């Protein structure tokens, strides 16, 4: 089983909005009545949960492509250690026929 | 160092939804629908919600570049697979680059050391 991700970031965009809407609403940006007032204050503190959990759950796919950019670094790394080597044996060369 | 930027950058928001919620509550923003006069309330809720607009914005924009979103676990679970590989490799060619350069040195210096005079 995936735990897919692609679907994770769904969620994690909607609740944003949802966040985003029912603060526009407390503030009075969008029109409310008061016997709801509590509601959207109720509404914002389990939204921001929510999102937590799901930056949570995002961790382990978030760790792989940190692992993906090291080994990528250190690659690049060691190839131009060689690609270094390279260069002096030229230099010598160069230097060798002057 | 970025799903924790963005976990991050969204506390604030969590401390401005509360710094916020403060104001409303402990300056009877209640009864909007010493005191704070109407417009200095107006123009410190429109002083935050717009600020919180602006972390909004700056949370998705992040979340897009949040690395990863398209990317299966399989399809990285190799990807390391393979940059593991391709990293033995080049530090077999490594070595051997090395080595090989340590021999010219070698001859290089044989060379230096037959040019010197005094026994």
């Amino acid at each position: 089983e995936s735990t897919n991700y692609q679907y994770k970031i769904q969620e994690l965009r909607k609740l944003l909005k949802s966040l985003l809407l029912n603060y526009l609403e407390l503030i009075g940006v969008l029109s409310i009545n008061p016997d709801m007032y509590e509601r959207k204050v109720e509404n914002i503190r389990t939204i921001l949960v929510n999102i937590h959990h799901l930056l949570n759950e995002y961790r382990p796919h978030q760790s792989r492509e940190s692992l993906i950019m090291l080994l990528e670094e250190q690659l690049e790394y060691k190839r131009g250690e060689i690609r270094e080597i390279e260069q002096v044996c030229k230099q010598v060369h160069d230097k060798l026929t002057s | 160092d970025r799903l924790t930027q963005l976990q991050i950058c969204l506390d604030q928001m969590t401390e401005q939804f509360c710094a916020t919620l403060n104001y409303i509550d402990k300056n009877h923003g209640f009864e909007r629908l010493t005191v704070v006069p109407p417009e200095e309330f107006s123009n410190t809720i429109d002083e935050l919600s717009t600020d919180i607009i602006l972390k909004t914005r700056q949370i998705n924009k992040l979340i897009d570049s949040l690395p990863g979103v398209d990317v299966s676990a399989e399809e990285q679970l190799r990807k390391i697979d393979m940059l593991q590989k391709k990293l033995v490799e080049v530090e077999d060619e490594k070595i051997e680059a090395i080595k090989k350069k340590e021999k010219l040195l070698r001859h290089v210096d044989s060379l230096i050391e037959d040019f010197v005079d005094g026994i």
